[PDB]
């Protein structure tokens, strides 16, 4: 599968290394969501990632399904 | 408006002192930099050195031994004295005013330029032949005269520059009977 | 050239920042406040002196310092130093040593359509008295005020800051992945008022 | 001073006048009335030399 | 230095042509390179300079661009007037300048009207070839069978105003009584509208 | 230094330290920053608290700062007052209880090529967590988090110089030994702004 | 002092503090340092820190600032705020608490031919390596580094200042009945040292 | 805001903080000081020493600092920096080992009347003969002399 990532600058679409299928999108906030917003983590996993107790997973498989917010799929 | 008038002497001893002087008009030397450039015979243009808007000077580090630049703002001269002169100075030599911005400066206006030429030889008139044949023309040659200009006239016409040949200028036209005259007259005629 | 050097020229070639962003003098700014807790660095009792990092975030409105993108080559923000603007001076009025004012004269952010926007760190030593009734099993309502030290409450209105979902935050926000607790003081509440 | 010298300036005790006859100040100066004694130390001394 | 190389040496181009001049630096030249046009006998004038900005009354005509190392300058349309020198120069570490490149009006070809003339008794031996186009042309003489000769020397004529031909002459160190160093001698000259050599020669007798 | 005088003269005689000093205001400014470790003064674990003498070397290209070094006697280089030239704010973002930014402005080594070299001294009291379950045995990973705090990545771009602090200078501490260190560079993103 | 005043006038007619008096675009100033000690403060064993009270005596010529005495009035010396002429930034390299500057800058004094001499106090905290194992026997082996924090070797060269003879009396320098004398610490060894180097800058200790 | 920067140019154009704000020198400034106490922050026994925080008002007309309100809007009140106009130079006399005079040199409130309000926070270290006979059921008869 292709998953959008925020390893590379900007943000891209790149195919999952082989063993990984499953897009996610992670975010959090932190001292600059006063006006920035949460913070944003895409990539591609293996299974759904881990979730810390402040931290929002979320968990697709479908394509394109791990855009940017403030980006149409 | 802006323009600016090199002059000086022509012709210059070796060893001598070179005497060069610009003038400007239409701007101020307290405002714009003033820099000398000099192209010698058979050569591309180099830079010598710049008269600042402040007064200060700098040269070719090449040449900073040898030259001194100075101005006079009340007379809109600038001045470029140059000494231990030799043939390899011989050239073109220009006047500029610059352009700025922050520290960097490029040349923007350039005067006429002065031929400079150095050389022991006296003047002297040329001597000529004519050129005997080997539509129907004739020619005339000339040789060991110094300096230029020279003026040839016949009775199409053609004339070539003048060539040294030992430090010496020689000459030859083709266009019946050529006439000549030079600065510091003659006759020459074709026949069977 | 820089669009940057045009668009600095055009906003403060003429401009004065000794006087409010008012067109008439009985105009209150509105000032959106926000503080950021960074961490806790001690409450000392001996003292009664609490010692903590924050970040002042402030925002108003300067109608002087308006322009448009689309006349300065899309330009969208402009970082000036924080004295060529004017500023509410909002201290902390009930410190302890004195520095009433911020540790760091950051940059202001002067975005498009005149949003100023303002976030300069601070170490603050604000007096906490100390409930001594329950020590060691104590806990202690300690307080920060923020006013300024300038203008009246016609001159310059405190409003707080308001989440990108719309929510007012009347509260020290607190960047729960990043900040540690101190080894001595846990947080229970921050509400503001 | 460290900025003049000897030779720049010239150092000297202040002079007072008493029944039109000047004197040099050669103490330091103590108010008897609002100079508040230490709680550990009493002055026993307090000349100025130049 | 930033050593300056500029080409072609010489282009030919008729008015209303699009043409190019390109300059090479032998180092970076971060676009602080400039352009100017000189005449023959005249000031020159500055065309270009940061290698876009247009010179204030200069025509839209000329026009600029290059990055790094590489740079040109174009000409929308060639004006008769236009016909110059163009040296290319950068001024960010010290002042280099190029060779400069001629500019020069196209023509049809034209056969050299080459002629020998033996020394006469007045005197030296000439040769010279008339009218031929384009400049570029090739030369060579021989006496008693062996060529050149001792002092060999060349003139070439400007650009003729009318004409747009060009002209040349020769010479050597032989006088009128240096012209008993041979019995006879000849030369020839070359160019694009005679492939075979064009020629002439003097025998014992003129 | 007639010569060095006229050229900072004309350097800085309509220099704006406001605007970076890009050609195209949508250029990014380049800094690489390198920080070098010159005396570990002390380590509080009660406030957690660990006091760094340090030096950070800041580089960066200033396009206006150019000069011809043929016009100024081959002048090629000079120090300037750094609170001329604009500067990136660096500051310690996990700062305890000192200064966040630079407080101390050396001089500037300016190149005719625009190269600004900046090596202010600072104290960094920077704040990290402290684990005392091993003391005294223990061992203890503090940290130095270093960025613009007002400009963003799209604006200035900061890059480590190497992927270590420079050790070379540093003075040896009588309480404790450095095993490892390095430096990373971290990119985050927000949910308002992608670019 | 019309004539003082017009002398000074004079020399900072375009004088540029921030450039240094290189003459040709490659000299260098020779910069002698030399240190007056006035009063060990303390030496604390806690924080390897020595604290001092001295005097720096530093010279050098700036061509700049040179006159003809006979011109001006016989004016022989001028005496200048020191943020008015070029000062070389010398600092204490192993400061430890972070102040590098001298604790006052005083006037100095200029003389005729251009050579500036500058003696500015400091209070200095120098960390230093205390040599723990013989305490409270020990004795203490403590270095103040003084060098250019910005210019190098190729700039600005240093030298430790000469004694009154002109001998290379290379020891920091007592007023033996004016230093207040330490009462803990006695001083057996004084002597200063050039640093060559191995951006290279030398540095005197 | 017009009006504030033409006001604020025309008052300060020719102004003077180095002669006293009178018409006539012969007249003496009459300067109101008003001493508020926030907060005791400590009594030092040993030493004798008081600190406290408090905010030192002071009140006087500068006779030069007159404007009418209807040349400029309506504007009846400024805030400029204190460091421009006249200051009187309170100073704590009996001071320990505090600052004499005051160092936090906030804006002054300038009224069209010429009124000038300036109210500096400070902390004051006043000297104070500490009385221990009673310790420690003593009263301290602590004051400030400016
Ligand atoms: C003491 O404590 C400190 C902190 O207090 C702790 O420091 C951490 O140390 C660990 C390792 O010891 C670090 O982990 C590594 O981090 C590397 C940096 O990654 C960041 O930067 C990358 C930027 O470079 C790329 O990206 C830009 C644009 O993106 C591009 O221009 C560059 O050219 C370049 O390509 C970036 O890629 C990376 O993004 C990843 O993570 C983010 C989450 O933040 C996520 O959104 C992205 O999708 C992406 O996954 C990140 O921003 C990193 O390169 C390195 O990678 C290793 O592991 C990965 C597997 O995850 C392998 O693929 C790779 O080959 C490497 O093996 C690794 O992740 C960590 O960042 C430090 N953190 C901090 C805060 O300092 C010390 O370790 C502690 N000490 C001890 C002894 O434990
Ligand atoms: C922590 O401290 C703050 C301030 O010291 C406390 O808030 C204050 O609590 C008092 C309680 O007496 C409030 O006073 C009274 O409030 C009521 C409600 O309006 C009013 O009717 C009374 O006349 C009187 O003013 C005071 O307003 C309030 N102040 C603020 C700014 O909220 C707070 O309660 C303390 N925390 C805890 C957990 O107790
Ligand atoms: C601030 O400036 C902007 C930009 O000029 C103003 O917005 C409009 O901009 C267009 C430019 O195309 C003008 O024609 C309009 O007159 C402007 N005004 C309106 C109301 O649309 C904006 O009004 C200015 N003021 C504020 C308070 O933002």
């Amino acid at each position: 599968i292709v998953c959008h990532t925020t390893a590379t600058s900007p943000i891209s679409a790149v195919t999952c290394p082989p063993g990984e299928n499953l897009c996610y999108r992670k975010m959090w906030c932190d001292a600059f969501c006063s006006s920035r917003g949460k913070v944003v983590e895409l990539g591609c996993a293996a299974t759904c990632p881990s979730k810390k107790p402040y931290e929002e997973v979320t968990c697709c498989s479908t394509d394109k399904c791990n855009p940017h917010p403030k980006q149409r799929p | 408006e802006v323009q600016l008038q090199e002059s000086g002497p022509g012709l210059v001893q070796p060893s001598e002192t070179l005497s060069l002087t610009c003038t400007v008009s239409g701007f101020s030397l307290t405002s714009y930099s003033v820099s000398w450039l000099r192209q010698p015979s058979g050569k591309g243009p180099e830079w010598m050195g710049r008269m600042w808007d402040d007064g200060g000077t700098v040269y070719n580090s090449g040449l900073k031994s040898r030259l001194s630049i100075s101005r006079d703002t009340s007379k809109n001269q600038v001045f470029l004295k140059m000494n231990s002169l030799q043939t390899d100075d011989t050239g073109t030599y220009y006047c500029t005013r610059d352009e700025r911005i922050r520290a960097i400066n490029w040349f923007a206006y350039w005067g006429q330029g002065t031929l400079v030429t150095v050389s022991s030889a006296e003047t002297t008139a040329p001597s000529v032949y004519p050129l005997a044949p080997g539509m129907v023309t004739l020619g005339c040659l000339v040789k060991g005269y110094f300096p230029e200009p020279v003026t040839v006239t016949w009775n199409g016409v053609h004339t070539f520059p003048a060539v040294l040949q030992s430090g010496l200028y020689t000459l030859t036209s083709s266009v019946v009977t050529c006439n000549v005259a030079h600065p510091g007259q003659r006759w020459t005629r074709k026949l069977c | 050239k820089n669009e940057e050097l045009r668009l600095y020229h055009h906003l403060f070639n003429n401009y004065d920042p000794g006087s409010r962003p008012v067109r008439e003098p009985e105009d209150t700014v509105t000032i959106s406040l926000k503080v950021t807790l960074t961490n806790l660095i001690s409450l000392n009792e001996k003292e009664e002196t609490l010692t903590t990092s924050v970040w002042i975030g402030i925002d108003w409105q300067d109608y002087r310092l308006n322009y448009s993108k689309d006349d300065f080559g899309g330009i969208e923000t402009l970082r000036v130093p924080s004295e060529l603007v004017w500023l509410p001076e909002i201290v902390l009025e009930n410190n302890i040593d004195g520095q009433f004012g911020v540790a760091y004269d950051a940059n202001v952010l002067v975005y498009e359509g005149g949003s100023v926007t303002w976030l300069p760190p601070a170490i603050y030593r604000s007096v906490c008295a100390v409930e001594v009734t329950y020590f060691p099993f104590d806990w202690q309502n300690c307080s920060l005020i923020f006013r300024s030290q300038t203008y009246n409450a016609e001159e310059v209105e405190f409003t707080f800051a308001v989440d990108n979902d719309g929510k007012t935050i009347n509260k020290i926000d607190i960047d729960t992945e990043a900040y540690t607790e101190n080894g001595e003081w846990a947080i229970d509440f921050c509400p503001g008022v | 001073s460290l900025k003049y010298t000897a030779k720049e300036i010239t150092l000297s005790l202040k002079q007072d006048a008493k029944e039109n006859r000047t004197y040099p100040v050669e103490w330091i100066i103590i108010d008897p009335e609002g100079f508040t004694e230490n709680g550990e130390w009493e002055i026993v001394h307090r000349p100025a030399r130049v | 230095d930033i050593v300056i190389t500029q080409s072609p040496s010489l282009l030919s181009a008729s008015v209303g042509d699009r043409v190019t001049l390109t300059c090479k630096g032998s180092q970076n030249i971060d676009n602080y390179l400039a352009w100017y046009q000189q005449k023959l006998g005249e000031a020159p004038k500055l065309l270009i300079y940061k290698t876009n900005s247009l010179q204030t009354g200069i025509p839209s005509r000329f026009s600029g661009s290059g990055s790094g190392t590489d740079y040109t300058l174009t000409i929308s349309s060639l004006h008769s007037e236009d016909l110059a020198t163009y040296y290319c120069y950068q001024y960010i570490n010290g002042y280099t300048f190029g060779t400069g490149t001629k500019l020069e009006l196209k023509r049809a070809d034209a056969a050299p009207t080459v002629s020998i003339f033996p020394p006469s008794t007045e005197q030296s031996v000439v040769c010279l070839m008339n009218n031929f186009y384009p400049r570029d042309i090739s030369v060579k003489w021989k006496i008693d069978g062996t060529e050149r000769r001792d002092g060999v020397l060349d003139s070439v004529t400007d650009q003729d105003s009318k004409d747009s031909t060009y002209s040349m002459s020769s010479t050597l160190s032989l006088t009128k009584a240096d012209y008993e160093s041979h019995n006879l001698y000849t030369c020839e000259v070359v160019h694009k509208t005679s492939s075979s050599p064009v020629v002439k020669s003097f025998n014992r007798n003129e | 230094s007639e010569h060095e005088t006229r050229l900072v003269a004309k350097l800085f005689k309509d220099y704006s330290s406001v605007v970076r000093p890009v050609e195209d205001h949508r250029q990014v400014v380049e800094v690489t920053v390198g920080l070098q470790l010159i005396q570990l003064i002390n380590v509080d674990e009660v406030n957690q608290i660990v006091t760094t003498n340090v030096r950070l070397k800041q580089q960066w290209v200033d396009y206006n700062l150019k000069w011809n070094p043929d016009d100024y006697g081959g002048v090629k280089k000079i120090h300037i007052p750094s609170e001329k030239i604009w500067r990136p704010d660096l500051v310690l973002y996990n700062n305890a209880d000192g200064d966040f930014a630079i407080v101390k402005f050396t001089k500037v080594l300016l190149q005719y090529t625009g190269h600004i070299t900046w090596t202010p001294p600072a104290i960094f009291k920077s704040y990290c967590e402290i684990i005392v379950t091993h003391f005294p045995f223990d061992e203890q990973n503090c940290s130095m988090k270093l960025g613009t705090w007002t400009y963003d990545g799209s604006v200035v771009a900061i890059n480590p110089e190497s992927d270590q602090p420079d050790l070379s200078n540093f003075m040896e501490s009588g309480e404790w030994v450095i095993k490892e260190s390095r430096g990373w560079k971290h990119s985050v993103t927000y949910s308002c702004c992608p670019d | 002092s019309e004539a003082e005043g017009r002398l000074r006038e004079k020399l900072f007619s375009g004088y540029d503090s921030s450039v240094r008096p290189a003459r040709e675009v490659g000299d260098r100033v020779r910069v002698s340092v030399g240190l007056i000690l006035a009063q060990l403060i303390s030496l604390n064993e806690k924080d390897e820190e020595m604290s001092t009270k001295v005097y720096l005596d530093l010279e050098w010529t700036d061509y700049r600032l040179s006159w003809d005495p006979a011109e001006h009035d016989g004016i022989d010396s001028l005496r200048i705020t020191a943020e008015s002429v070029w000062l070389p930034d010398v600092v204490l390299l192993n400061n430890n608490d972070g102040n590098f500057d001298v604790a006052l800058d005083i006037s100095v004094v200029v003389s005729s031919d251009g050579s500036v001499r500058w003696q500015p106090p400091g209070i200095y905290r120098s960390s230093c390596s205390i040599q723990v194992t013989y305490f409270p026997f020990d004795w203490q082996n403590c270095t103040m580094v003084f060098s250019s924090y910005s210019y190098d070797s190729s700039e600005v060269s240093l030298q430790t200042g000469l004694g009154p003879d002109g001998q290379g009396h290379q020891e920091i320098h007592i007023h033996e009945g004016t230093f207040i004398e330490n009462g803990q610490w006695e001083i057996i060894h004084k002597p200063s040292r050039l640093i060559q180097p191995p951006g290279q800058r030398q540095e005197v200790i």
